[PDB]
RNA sequence: GCUCGUAGUUGA
RNA sequence: GGUGAAAUUCUUGGAUUUAUUGAAGACUAACUACUGCGAAAGCAUUUGCCAAGGACGUUUUCAUUAAUCAAGAACGAA
């Protein structure tokens, strides 16, 4: 596991076995980027990035033994620093 | 422009929330092309200028 | 080879005294009883004790 | 001597009483699924987690042979087995309740998956309750395995059971007579009785069992008291 | 329709009990043990005796009108073993072969605080 | 002996026993400075080692250290050395090594403590470059008090790696 | 059995 | 009921099994532990009160302050 992980998302609700998170990070995650806790333990990987620019959500593909119903609202999910890329890339260039 | 039918996998507790969700998806959006599309699947920003919910049947979903 | 033979050399050699795959013994390193540290990095939620909450 | 026993004319020596006939879908004569879902849940120690996280899919496929649904919850630290609509065997859920428990007590999955067979039985014996001193408990627990495992081997050949000692438990898998003998040996071993006395008793019992004339009378004069 | 009883099976290493009661257990319909079937005391826990006991119990249930039974399986428990005897699986399978629909299956073994 | 230092020593010995499989009796090598200091200060070295380790002790010396002891020409130090049981080192008699380098050749094989020795030496940079070697307990006599050195960083790293492989090997091996 | 601790001994 | 099989016992005055209630002396299932805490003995239901502590960091009116310790004393065992 990486030494430095940054808080990425906050729990919103489960959806079809996946975890929906409102992004509490300014940057956009890499596809299939692993999702951690404060204990540096992986709960899953980023499955889908969705939502408007002001309010970004992402759904996590839960791993083996990780259940979406086990988590409660207000739980924070963490991502590695190198797995974030700036939002200016997806916007069209001037 | 599109007229689209969405099928929900379960019945909503609140009807109006669906319309609210549609109002959340109006604007600049983060989208990835589906697997069926021949376009390469990378994350892009696409603008939905205006949307309107015509009808919703929560029993028919 | 055969079990019963080994059993009488077990009693004759006094093998129970320490020296101065249907079964577990066929697995190597079965002689060691594995022990683990009390603290592991785990995914399991850990509730706080009452003493720690009172200290907070 | 039991009094007020009635005669049983149907009982004869021809019937093999201990045979287990196979259970199939046609054996479930009601023809309907189980009325309500039956579930069994257990917790496991934290050190087993990653191992479970690796093997769970294989575990799932095993229970897919018996229409049993399994759920691993690493956040809760629990393993759950439950019946489905496809389930037809009433007993196979209970064996499932054994399997995860055997998986919780450091028994490997290739060994523990044999509990789904009909002839196999299991026992998890608590050894951490007998004595409170740590050094005495460690010494008595090491007496079970013995030097180089030989005593453990001497148990496994005599009771015909797979025996795994872990933490505060001993997990034994085999026939019912072997489970009875293993429980006796383990519980006496935690009570400061060395297992070699029980091993010698099982040897004398095994050699007396071969002689047919010694079956009716008592074996107490042959057996050395301890 | 469907009339429910509760089948309580005491599966020990020496003997088996097949006992159908009502839902509360206050009133009982049939109670046949494995010792009523076999002459020898060594065979009271055999799958044959348990199968015959469950057949007799399910015949009485069909006589009174019980169509489905809930299952409460039980081992000796307490200070003794928590493994059900060889007769419990046989009694369950014989109740299934007799035509009774199976409800919930749960384990009612008395589990102590494990210290005396 | 106070209970706190004894408890700390017991915890360190548990770390050495779990990771590096140290077993009673502990095999302790002594150095010639320690022999001289125990001679002059009249310190009972086997009793001090039995007190510090809280277990049975087996005391050894090499050719080179006892050879330097004859070079010091101290009869009491030679006698004190020769009560301890003998463990030979493969070094030249005419040109013996320095006691520090000899005791490292005895202890440090391929960057690890193969023979599971305990080093009781007074010399200091010897103790530094034996702290570089993992799983080597260090003991020294200072001001008539015999002190076991704290657990080195290499030993703690080895213990952490050992617990990590315990999580994924043995009975927890997926195979 | 564990700890404290006196006479005496060592270093100060 | 128990056993290798039996036997001593309890049992149509109803034993065993099931349901409910009362009393007694106890223990705190899984998690869970040879690595946590405690000088040992030993120590996991919830909530309060009391005093004590370990490790880490910053340091000290800081050595004739320490180490070995017969006697003796506290706890435990008995
Ligand atoms: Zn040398």
């Amino acid at each position: 596991p990486p030494d430095t992980v940054l808080e990425m998302g906050a729990f919103l609700h489960p959806c079809e076995g996946d975890i929906v998170c409102r992004s509490i990070n300014t940057k956009i995650p890499y596809f299939n980027a692993p999702i951690y806790l404060e204990n540096k333990t992986q709960v899953g990987k980023v499955d889908e990035i969705l939502g408007p620019l002001n309010e970004v959500f992402f759904t996590i593909k839960c791993g083996d033994g990780v259940q979406a119903t086990s988590f409660k609202e207000g739980d924070k999910f963490y991502i590695a620093a190198d797995k974030l890329l700036p939002i200016e890339r997806f916007l069209p260039k001037p | 422009e599109y007229v689209c039918i969405v099928r929900l996998h379960d019945a909503l507790k609140d009807e109006k929330d669906l319309g609210r969700s549609l109002e959340n998806l109006t604007g600049a959006l983060f989208q990835r092309p589906p697997l069926i599309s021949a376009v390469k699947r990378q994350l892009r920003v696409r603008t939905i200028y205006e949307s309107n919910l015509i009808e919703f049947d929560n029993k028919r979903n | 080879v055969n079990e019963e033979n080994f059993l009488e050399e077990f009693v004759n050699q006094q093998a129970w005294i320490p020296k101065k795959y249907n079964f577990r013994y066929e697995d190597p390193n079965a002689a060691e009883i594995i022990s683990y540290a009390r603290s592991q990095a785990t995914l399991r939620r850990s509730d706080d004790s009452s003493r720690r909450r009172k200290r907070e | 001597v039991s009094t007020h026993n009635r005669d049983k004319p149907w009982d004869t020596d021809d019937i093999d009483k201990w045979k287990i006939e196979e259970f199939k879908e046609e054996d479930n004569a009601s023809g309907q699924p189980f009325a309500e879902e039956s579930s069994f849940m257990t917790l496991f120690p934290k050190y087993r987690e990653s191992y479970l996280k690796t093997i769970w899919n294989d575990v799932t496929r095993a229970l897919d042979k018996h229409n049993i649904a399994c759920v691993l919850d690493l956040v809760e630290g629990s393993m759950t087995v439950k019946t489905t609509r496809k389930t037809y065997d009433p007993a196979i859920i209970l064996k499932a309740r054994d399997l995860i428990k055997l998986l919780a007590r450091s028994v490997p999955f290739p060994q523990a998956v044999k509990i789904l067979q009909d002839d196999m039985a299991c026992d998890v014996i608590k050894i951490g309750n007998f004595v409170t001193n740590k050094e005495r408990f460690v010494k008595r627990r090491q007496r079970l395995v013995g030097p180089n495992g030989n005593t453990l081997k001497a148990l496994e050949l005599l009771t015909k059971c797979y025996i795994l000692v872990q933490g505060n438990t001993v997990s034994a898998m085999g026939p019912f007579k072997g489970l009875k003998e293993v429980r006796r040996v383990v519980e006496d071993c935690m009570k400061n009785i060395h297992p070699i006395y029980h091993i010698k008793e099982l040897m004398i019992k095994r050699e007396l069992a071969k002689r047919p004339e010694l079956a009716n009378e008592d074996w107490s004069r042959f057996l050395p008291m301890f | 329709s469907q009339v429910f009883g509760v089948a309580r099976i005491y599966a020990s290493f020496n003997d088996t009990f097949v006992h159908v009661t009502d839902l509360s257990g206050k009133e009982t319909i049939a109670r046949v043990t494995g010792g009523m079937k076999v002459k020898a005391d060594r065979d009271e826990s055999s799958p044959y005796a348990a199968m015959l006991a469950a057949q007799d119990v399910a015949a009485k249930c069909k006589e009174v009108g019980i169509t489905a039974v809930h299952v409460k399986i039980r081992a000796t428990g307490g200070t003794r073993t928590k493994t059900p005897g060889p007769g419990g699986q046989a009694a369950l399978r014989a109740l299934a072969r007799s035509g009774l629909r199976i409800g919930r299956i749960e384990d009612v073994t008395p589990v102590p605080s494990d210290s005396t | 002996m106070r209970q706190k230092r004894a408890k700390s020593y017991r915890k360190q010995l548990l770390v050495y026993s779990h990771t590096f499989k140290f077993r009673e009796p502990y095999q302790v090598l002594v150095d010639n400075q320690l022999v001289l200091e125990c001679n002059n200060s009249n310190f009972n070295l086997p009793s001090g080692l039995k007190r510090t380790l809280q277990a049975d002790v087996k005391v050894m010396i090499t050719q080179c250290c006892i050879q330097a002891l004859y070079e010091t020409r101290n009869d009491g130090a030679i006698n004190l050395a020769k009560q301890f049981e003998r463990r030979r080192c493969n070094h030249s008699f005419k040109d013996p090594k320095s006691p520090a380098e000899c005791i490292e050749s005895v202890v440090n094989i391929s960057g690890a403590n193969k023979h599971r020795y305990v080093v009781a030496s007074q010399d200091i940079d010897l103790r530094r470059k034996l702290r570089t070697v993992p799983g080597v307990p260090l003991i020294h006599l200072t001001r008539s008090v015999m002190v076991m050195e704290p657990l080195s960083t290499a030993s703690a790293k080895a213990s952490k790696i050992t617990e990590e492989q315990k999580l994924y090997k043995g009975l927890n091996d997926p195979n």
